[PDB]
């Protein structure tokens, strides 16, 4: 096989050129180190990194929220250790448990849920602001920020905004290993089954999406990685057979091609849009449908099988059932 | 017709690539997926012994389906193939993302600002998060990743009714139950 | 009564549903699609007739000019109008618009099918400080292998015949990326070092594997211009080589498996 | 005990044997 | 040859102790493990447990 | 671990959906083992003589039979509760008529019961029926019952380790993971629905479009309810050793017709039920069992699906003796 | 080597001192800990709390 | 070699004792702890705990 | 207390004898 696409036969060591940013070449932080193994699949060399304000934020709040998720996952154990670790995955920090509508809950039920949910929050937009400045602070241009944006914004939407929207603390996700996954179906049977809500699909179309043109861009440069296609960004300011032949490639198959910039465009289209898809979708249900399959019923989207064992009428409806 | 379809497809595109004397990759690629197909509509059923076990064409149908198939096995969250499969598809995302919007700053970095150099990408993420897989490795790794949505996921698929039978919770048991600290 | 109800049958959903679709179509084509039409538009045509516009809706198609202005001086402009100005040595099989066509002479000197390569800018990679990007390591010297592997210096470089074609004198770095991309052999026989890109040898313990073309034919792999540095279109020069004897070296990679 | 079920000792014993007398 | 009699020895000019050795080290080890969990699964020759066999006793 | 195959496999809805149960061969072979030690049916006996009421003087419930039917009887439930002990358990060896060992007044109370069952709930059991061994299982203990914690094992003939104990109080979270089939589902469903007839099961609603005045902030359900709900359909999923697709069409839970097996409405009675056994029969018990018995919130112990199914879709696979003892109903 | 009667000490010429030390440093926590809190989670040989053991008692 | 009987010793010349050292090292503890827990988690043969047996008893 | 119970002895002393025995 040609084994200079799957692995890297003969590494190379010497020294790394840094780029002076626009302001904080002064906060990189730490001893770059290497590893011959991470050497076999990328560069070796792990540090240094970029410190400054946003992350001692993000640090702050972020760490505040775990600690507390951890902590009242302890106490659910009742703060013996060996328990502890072995039941981690079954613990968590839930929301509220009563109907309190969206009043800042009791401590002990729900309260404790709350805070570290604002934190969680807190980090996550510091963490933008690292992101989107330090784009600024080397001239680049600001596309990572905005994609990441938008998956923030479905956090926030499962987390509070739909809560809200219906006004009800109640419909938070919990933290913790398996009772975030609980939530999942919980969720999806209170509002009559999720495969048949819309957005569902188009989310999960644009996710499906993404992996089929991640494999086919990743498949298509290293296909043409003998000619130096890696060099993504010279290909685009000076057009060489790499990119020739992987245009043609695509036209020959499928009919249409891109460019060597423009396939970055539609990946990074793709990717939004699995958030963007989600947030809709969420913010639509328990707002304005209560349940999805009826509601695909209504508008005769919904498939409809004959009886295989004899059909079942609803006992309680029933002359002389009881309760 | 469509098994058919698929692998006339995939060879279709073997000459192709001989044509233009780049590498296999995209192809064997493509094999993957169709590999999974396989996997739910032909080996799977083949163990239960019926075609019954596979899935029904229909766009609203076919998720019948995977939903009832799912609760077949109490709680498919649970299922650790699921689990990676899961994962990879998630990291896939972000990852195209990431590379998507990486590019595409260097290129087009606003204003009549220049054109920025691989330098400049490296720097980027190794002050964000400290490291920087590198340009060509990005492709390779996205190769990796997107091909484990299935790699891992057909595990889970085939294990579920020929070697296993019970709830997919119920399997984790063997954490939960080690004798010395149960 | 109900929440989200605009008659006895409409809702506020089933107009979102439309609303997104909308969206996804309109980026699609009135954008991304453009876009993509900025490299080898607007389309040609050496049969057909009278044409100057595509499949029909495009002729708009490509997008106004963009002006990429480049990290060590000047600008380019997308889309442009490169014209292709080598005189192909290609015959066709038949005048038809889409029959494939046969080299007349020798196809990997006369650098056809997979043996073609782009007229790129006759000038050197360039690092961030102003040096040259891709350098052999007799120039960038603070670079050096990763202990542990095998220096290839030293090892006879094998054809596709089983036959020994030279012996590697250096590997070449990329400076910005640091990585290996060329192997600068010593072909033997004649008083010449050819380059092979490393994608195109399997190096191992005591030999270098390269399948790609014949023993024979490693005296014509296309010269170096300067010794020690190399342009953006000799790289494309030198790997087109290589790849087009994986249909060109023997007359049976033309066949095919029956 | 090991009455009439010499099976583990021929199964056993005569690679032993020969493996002993062939390699050496 | 040092008073030999066959060439069998010329083996480890062709194959590798090393390679050899480690490697039967690691099939017994699993052939063994194999064996005497799988005895120890059973009913009639477990050690380690009462005889759960109710070897005809009910 | 990895359960070998074949499979047995069954259909339950539409061909090409996927709904049917499935079964690890081995593992019914073990229960079928299992559940065939019920004894056999006792010699019938001609009905001769005058009605017990006349010949004995304590009998309160089974007046009706002649001498020797009666005998028979309690030979049977012998059998079926406590055969170790004997007759003695629950007798005076001499003066059979004396009420002075405690058993003796739950079982007339448990005779009422298995009566009422096997005739006002003839929609859950049908014409299979149940006796004291299919709750007993030849033990004075019924080797699955619950308290008002959930408790572990589930199994009461095996001994608890240190953590299982319900004094241990770390161990709370699996002692109810073990409950609902080791999801991390954090309500005990036993005690939500089973206990008594204080909630609602079902969560989903029944129109497309949010009904306007039930829908928003304080009017509407805590999606706590949903889990809760999640919980008891885990539990009476393994509690019946089956999976969802038995009763329902996932395609839409909530939703009966063409979407739900008959089984399903079975089960609705079920839990109908249960709830009156608990709420009527086994509950009030606390004040005639001796604290031994009873739970930590000092209440008796009571039953739910598991306690007759014992992991089978139907109890001791469906095997009756409902022709041979007519004492324990259906009545007239 | 001072009055030495074996080679022993030549170990520490072969083998890095450093790594022993901070592998047996860990090794040694970790089986610690195992005993203790395995101890610690039976019914017998539990100090730490009430004899919930009941030994036999009940 | 000094006053050696056979040439055993030459191994080391072919396969590092700091290899073997360490292997050795963590396969003995693996199987100490396979056997350690798979006894403590019998019936006879735990030591740790009252007699779960119900040896006969019942 | 080993009653024709030097199986383990068996097992355990054998090998260490020759271990002893063959790498002089
Ligand atoms: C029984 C229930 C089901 C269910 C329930 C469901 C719900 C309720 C929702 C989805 C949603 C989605 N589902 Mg579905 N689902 C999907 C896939 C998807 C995703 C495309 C999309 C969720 C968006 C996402 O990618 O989340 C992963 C990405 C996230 C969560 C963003 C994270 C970014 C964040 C910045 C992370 C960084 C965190 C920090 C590191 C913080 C660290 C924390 C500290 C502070 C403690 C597939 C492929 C399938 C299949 C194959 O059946 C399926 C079936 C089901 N889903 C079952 C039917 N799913 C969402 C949706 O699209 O609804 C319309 C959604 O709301
Ligand atoms: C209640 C049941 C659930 C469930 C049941 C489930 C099952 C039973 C299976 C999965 C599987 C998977 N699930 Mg899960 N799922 C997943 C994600 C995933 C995927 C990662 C994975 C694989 C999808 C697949 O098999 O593609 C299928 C794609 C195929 C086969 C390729 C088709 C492409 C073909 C080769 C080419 C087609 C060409 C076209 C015909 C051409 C037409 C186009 C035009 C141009 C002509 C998420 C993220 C979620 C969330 C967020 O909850 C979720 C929830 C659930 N899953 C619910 C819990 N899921 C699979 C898996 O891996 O399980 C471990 C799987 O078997
Ligand atoms: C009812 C029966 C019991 C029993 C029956 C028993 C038997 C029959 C045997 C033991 C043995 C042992 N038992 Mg025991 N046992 C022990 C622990 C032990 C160990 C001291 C010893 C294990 C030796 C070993 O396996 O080497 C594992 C690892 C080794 C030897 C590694 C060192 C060698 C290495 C190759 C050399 C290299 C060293 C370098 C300096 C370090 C290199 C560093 C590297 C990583 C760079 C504990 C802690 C307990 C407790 C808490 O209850 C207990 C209870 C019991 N045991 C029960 C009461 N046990 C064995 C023994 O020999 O006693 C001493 C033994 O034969
Ligand atoms: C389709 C779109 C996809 C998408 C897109 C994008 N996703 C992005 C970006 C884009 C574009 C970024 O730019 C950004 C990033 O930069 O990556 C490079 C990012 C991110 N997405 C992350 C994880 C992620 N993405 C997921 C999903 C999707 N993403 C969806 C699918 C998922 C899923 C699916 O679960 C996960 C888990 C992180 C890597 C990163 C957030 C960092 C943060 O917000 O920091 C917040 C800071 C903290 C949490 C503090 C850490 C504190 C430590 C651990 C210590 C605590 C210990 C304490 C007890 C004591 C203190 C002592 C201490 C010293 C010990
Ligand atoms: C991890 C790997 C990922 C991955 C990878 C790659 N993906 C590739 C390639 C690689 C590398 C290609 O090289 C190849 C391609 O050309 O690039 C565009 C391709 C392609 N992937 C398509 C669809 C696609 N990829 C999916 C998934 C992943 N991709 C996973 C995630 C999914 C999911 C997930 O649903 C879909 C729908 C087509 C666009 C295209 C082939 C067209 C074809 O196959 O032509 C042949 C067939 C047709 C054009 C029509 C077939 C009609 C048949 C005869 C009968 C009707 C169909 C019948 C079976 C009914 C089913 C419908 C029912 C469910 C309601
Ligand atoms: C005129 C004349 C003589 C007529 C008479 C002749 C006559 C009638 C003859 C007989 C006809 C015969 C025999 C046959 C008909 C023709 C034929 C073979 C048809 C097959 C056609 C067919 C089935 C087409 C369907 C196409 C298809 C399957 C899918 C459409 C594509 C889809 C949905 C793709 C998914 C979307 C997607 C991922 C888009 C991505 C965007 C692109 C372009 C990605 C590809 C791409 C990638 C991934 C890169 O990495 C890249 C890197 C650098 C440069 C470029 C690219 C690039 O283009
Ligand atoms: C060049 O410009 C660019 C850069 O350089 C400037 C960048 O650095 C970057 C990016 C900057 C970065 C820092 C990139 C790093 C970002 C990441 C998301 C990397 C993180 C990747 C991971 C965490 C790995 C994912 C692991 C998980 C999700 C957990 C999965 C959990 C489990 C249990 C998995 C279990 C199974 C496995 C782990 C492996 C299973 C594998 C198999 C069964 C078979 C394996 C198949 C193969 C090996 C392939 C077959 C072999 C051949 C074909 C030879 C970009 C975007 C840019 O393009
Ligand atoms: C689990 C409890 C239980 C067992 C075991 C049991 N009995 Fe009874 N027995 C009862 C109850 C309760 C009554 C009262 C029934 C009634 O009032 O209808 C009863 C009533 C009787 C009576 C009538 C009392 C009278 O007024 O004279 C006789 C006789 C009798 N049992 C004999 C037996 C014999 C003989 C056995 C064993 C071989 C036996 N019983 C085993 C519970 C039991
Ligand atoms: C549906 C379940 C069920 C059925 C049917 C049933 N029992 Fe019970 N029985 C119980 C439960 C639960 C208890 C409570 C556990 C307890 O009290 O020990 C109980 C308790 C008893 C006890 C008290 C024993 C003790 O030591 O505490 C006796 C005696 C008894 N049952 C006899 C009978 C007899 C006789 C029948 C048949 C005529 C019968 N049971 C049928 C469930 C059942
Ligand atoms: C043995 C039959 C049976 C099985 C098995 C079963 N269910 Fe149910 N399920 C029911 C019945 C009966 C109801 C309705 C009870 C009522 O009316 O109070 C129900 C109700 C529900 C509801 C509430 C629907 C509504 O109207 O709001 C959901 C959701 C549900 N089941 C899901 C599940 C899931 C998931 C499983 C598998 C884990 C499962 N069920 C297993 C019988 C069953
Ligand atoms: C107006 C008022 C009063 C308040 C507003 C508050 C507000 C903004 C609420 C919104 C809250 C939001 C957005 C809540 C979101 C919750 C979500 C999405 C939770 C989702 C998933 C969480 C999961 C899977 C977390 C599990 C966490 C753990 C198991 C423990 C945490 C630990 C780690 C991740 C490991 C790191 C620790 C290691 C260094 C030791
Ligand atoms: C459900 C999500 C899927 C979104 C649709 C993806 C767009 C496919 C691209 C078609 C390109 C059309 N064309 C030939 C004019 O270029
Ligand atoms: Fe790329």
């Amino acid at each position: 096989a040609d084994y200079q696409t799957i692995y890297t036969q003969i590494q190379a060591r010497g020294p790394h050129i840094t780029v002076s940013g626009e302001w904080g070449d002064n906060d990189r932080v730490g001893k770059p180190f290497y590893s011959y193994w991470l050497g076999k699949i990328g560069d070796a060399q792990i540090g240094p990194i970029y410190l400054g304000a946003s992350g001692i934020a993000a640090f702050a709040f972020g760490s505040t929220a775990i600690l507390i998720i951890l902590f009242n996952m302890a106490a659910e154990v009742h703060f013996d250790p060996l328990q502890f670790f072995r039941q981690f995955f079954w613990l968590g920090l839930y929301p509220p448990k009563a109907q309190y509508g969206m009043g800042i809950p009791p401590l002990h039920d729900g309260g404790w849920w709350l805070m570290a949910g604002l934190f969680m929050t807190l980090s996550l937009g510091s963490w933008w602001i690292r992101v989107y400045s330090r784009a600024r602070a080397l001239g680049l241009g600001t596309h990572i920020a905005w994609n990441f944006a938008a998956a923030i914004f479905f956090v926030l939407c499962i987390g509070c905004i739909h809560p809200t929207l219906v006004g009800s603390w109640s419909e938070g996700v919990p933290f913790g290993i398996w009772p975030h996954i609980d939530w999942l179906t919980a969720f999806s049977i209170r509002y009559g089954n999720f495969y048949y809500c819309p957005w569902h699909g188009f989310s999960i179309g644009f996710a499906y999406g993404c992996g089929l043109l991640f494999a086919a861009h990743g498949a298509t440069i290293l296909a043409v990685a003998r000619f130096g296609g890696d060099r993504e960004i010279e290909q685009i300011t000076d057009r060489g057979t790499a990119v020739e032949r992987a245009a043609l490639f695509w036209r020959w198959t499928i009919g249409f091609n891109a460019t060597i910039e423009s396939v970055h465009r539609w990946g990074w289209f793709f990717s939004l849009m699995v958030m963007v898809s989600a947030s809709v979708g969420i913010l639509l249900t328990g707002t304005f449908v209560d349940n999805w399959y009826l509601w695909c019923v209504k508008h005769g989207a919904a498939p409809d099988y004959p009886a295989y064992l004899p059909a079942t009428p609803d006992p309680a409806s029933l002359p002389g059932a009881p309760k | 017709c469509a098994l058919g379809a698929f692998i006339s497809w995939m060879l279709r595109e073997v000459e192709i690539s001989r044509k233009l004397g780049i590498g296999w990759h995209v192809p064997l690629a493509f094999c993957v997926p169709i590999f999974m197909f396989c996997v739910l509509q032909v080996f799977r059923p083949l163990l239960l012994g019926s075609w019954g076990h596979a899935f029904p064409y229909g766009i609203l149908s076919h998720l019948d389906w995977v939903n009832n198939f799912g609760y077949q096995y109490l709680n498919w969250h649970y299922n650790p193939g699921h689990m990676s499969s899961v994962s990879f598809l998630f990291v896939n995302a972000m990852a195209l993302g990431l590379h998507g919007g990486l590019i595409l700053s260097v290129a087009n970095p606003g204003d009549g600002d220049k054109v920025k150099t691989a330098e400049h990408e490296n720097q980027y993420f190794r002050d964000v998060v400290g490291y920087s897989i590198g340009a060509l490795s990005i492709h390779r790794l996205g190769l990796f990743l997107a091909s484990n949505i299935f790699l891992t996921g057909a595990f889970g698929t085939i294990a579920s009714g020929p070697f296993w039978t019970r709830g997919w919770p119920e399997w984790w048991g063997w954490w939960l139950d080690i004798p010395f600290w149960s | 009564m109900y929440h989200g109800a605009l008659a006895q049958h409409l809702d506020i959903a089933q107009l979102v549903w439309y609303a997104q679709w909308l969206v996804i179509w309109t980026v699609v084509l009135l954008y991304l699609r453009r876009e993509d039409r900025r490299e080898g538009y607007p389309l040609v045509e050496p049969l057909g007739l009278v044409k100057l516009a595509p499949e029909d809706g495009q002729v708009y198609e490509l997008p106004y000019p963009k002006t990429f202005v480049l990290p060590h001086g000047g600008t380019v402009t997308v889309p442009r109008r490169r014209p292709e100005t080598r005189e192909l040595k290609l015959a066709q099989t038949d005048g038809f618009e889409g029959a494939p066509l046969q080299p007349t002479g020798n196809p990997l000197v006369d650098a056809v099918g997979p043996a073609s390569y782009a007229e790129r800018a006759e000038v050197v990679d360039a690092t961030v400080d102003g040096k040259a990007k891709i350098v052999p390591l007799r120039v960038a010297t603070d670079f050096s292998i990763a202990e542990g592997d095998v220096d290839p210096r030293g090892l006879p470089v094998v054809a596709a015949d089983g036959v020994e074609a030279g012996t590697v004198t250096d590997l070449w770095v990329d400076r910005s990326e640091h990585y290996f991309r060329y192997l600068e052999l010593s072909v033997a026989g004649s008083a010449r070092t050819a380059l092979i890109p490393l994608g195109f040898c399997d190096v191992k313990k005591d030999k270098i594997v390269v399948t790609s073309i014949l023993s024979e034919q490693f005296a014509n792999v296309p010269r170096l211009q300067s010794r020690d540095q190399i342009t953006l279109r000799e790289e494309d020069k030198v790997s087109a080589y290589y790849a087009g004897g994986l249909l060109y070296a023997t007359p049976e990679r033309a066949e095919s498996l029956l | 005990s090991d009455w009439n079920l010499w099976v583990p000792l021929g199964i056993l014993g005569i690679p032993t044997i020969w493996i002993a007398l062939t390699y050496r | 040859a040092t008073e030999y009699r066959t060439a069998s020895w010329k083996l480890w000019l062709i194959l590798d102790p090393r390679r050899v050795l480690t490697a039967l080290f690691v099939y017994l080890t699993v052939i063994a493990l194999l064996i005497h969990f799988g005895l120890l699964s059973t009913d009639r020759l477990n050690w380690w447990e009462f005889q759960r066999g109710l070897p005809k006793a009910a | 671990c990895f359960e070998p195959p074949p499979a047995t496999t069954t259909q339950t809805g539409f061909r090409g959906l996927s709904m049917g149960e499935v079964l690890h061969p081995a593992t019914v072979k073990a229960k079928k083992e299992r559940d065939a030690q019920y004894p056999p049916a006792l010699a019938a006996v001609k009905a001769e003589g005058p009605p017990v009421s006349q010949v004995y003087k304590n009998v309160k419930v089974l007046g009706n039979l002649t001498e020797a039917e009666f005998l028979r009887t309690m030979t049977a439930i012998t059998e079926w509760v406590s055969p170790q002990e004997g007759c003695t358990y629950c007798h005076d060896e001499n003066n059979l008529a004396s009420e002075a060992k405690y058993p003796y007044v739950v079982a007339r109370r448990m005779l009422e019961m298995t009566r009422a069952i096997n005739t006002n709930w003839t929609q859950h059991v049908a014409q299979t029926g149940v006796t004291c061994y299919t709750c007993h299982r030849g033990t004075p203990l019924p080797p699955y019952v619950r308290y008002l914690e959930p408790t572990l094992p589930l199994n009461n003939r095996e001994t608890p380790t240190h953590v299982e104990r319900v004094e241990t109080r770390s161990g709370y979270v699996v002692r109810l993971a073990k409950y609902t089939a080791y999801s991390a589902l954090n309500y005990d469903p036993f005690t939500m629905f089973l206990a008594n007839d204080k909630r609602q099961v079902r969560v989903v609603p029944q129109t497309a479009l949010p009904l306007v005045g039930v829908s928003r902030g304080k009017e509407r359900r805590p999606l706590s309810d949903a889990y809760a709900t999640f919980a008891l359909m885990m539990s009476i999923s393994d509690s019946l050793g089956t999976n969802c697709t038995f009763c329902h069409n996932a395609q839409t839970f909530e939703s009966w017709g063409k979407k739900s097996t008959p089984q399903r409405a079975i089960a609705w009675w079920g839990i109908r039920m249960v709830r009156d056994l608990n709420m009527n029969y086994l509950a009030p018990l606390n004040a005639s069992l001796p604290a031994s018995r009873l739970g930590r919130q000092g209440e008796a112990p009571q039953a739910d699906c598991r306690t007759c199914h014992q992991g089978v879709t139907k109890p001791l696979f469906g095997a009756s003796r409902l022709k041979d003892y007519p004492e324990l109903g259906p009545i007239k």
